[PDB]
């Protein structure tokens, strides 16, 4: 059954279950870049012992993943009201596939990929047509789907239109949005303009 | 690539 959430738990209960994931994907890529290294450097044991440890963070990434996933399927996306909710737990279930994706192994992240692209698309559909194009969550979804086409589809060209495309439609917006509304929002779109002025 | 910011 169902479940709703008022827009300030909603923030805390992701913001903590970021905290946890983002530890786990930085422990993640350090252990592969030390796995790496020895890899292409020789060692017994010690890559047995590293190789060990990278699948059991592996492991664990997955489970909480998963059951992200679960009670955003099972009890939060169906539950959702507004648009801004809507666009929310969309935008979250492509996080998580995403982050799926990023360790994920052949038909596991052919399938993660696809999962996250079809949320984040729902998600696009829901913000067009219901919220500003200076709202967070709406520049949230656009930094983070445009950062999934460049590192998981590998489509540069995609990403960076759909940065560009988000940000423009901001700037535009911005000389008719209020202060309290404004200094909510320039942070993300500072972190578009960044990536993007990256990607080139 | 920066993602959104907790």
């Amino acid at each position: 059954m169902d479940v709703e959430l008022t827009v300030e738990e909603r923030n805390l209960l992701s913001v903590a279950y970021k905290n946890v994931i983002g530890a786990r994907r930085a422990s993640w890529r350090i252990i592969s870049s030390i796995e790496q290294k020895e890899e292409n450097k020789g060692g017994e044991d010690k890559l047995k012992m590293i190789r060990e440890y990278r699948q059991m963070v592996e492991t664990e990434l997955k489970l909480i993943c998963c059951d992200i996933l679960d009670v955003l399927d099972k009890h939060l996306i169906p539950a959702a009201n507004t648009g801004e909710s809507k666009v929310f737990y969309y935008k979250m279930k492509g996080d998580y596939h995403r982050y799926l994706a990023e360790f994920a192994t052949g038909n596991d992240r052919k399938e993660a990929a696809e999962n996250s692209l079809v949320a984040y698309k729902a998600a696009s559909d829901i913000a067009m047509t219901e919220l500003p194009p200076t709202h967070p969550i709406r520049l949230g979804l656009a930094l983070n789907f445009s950062v999934f086409y460049y590192e998981i589809l590998n489509s540069p060209d995609r990403a960076c239109r759909l940065a560009k495309a988000a940000f423009d439609d901001a700037i535009a917006e911005l000389d008719t949005l209020s202060e309290e509304s404004y200094k909510d929002s320039t942070l993300i779109m500072q972190l578009l303009r960044d990536n993007l002025t990256l990607w080139t | 690539a920066n993602t959104e910011p907790i």
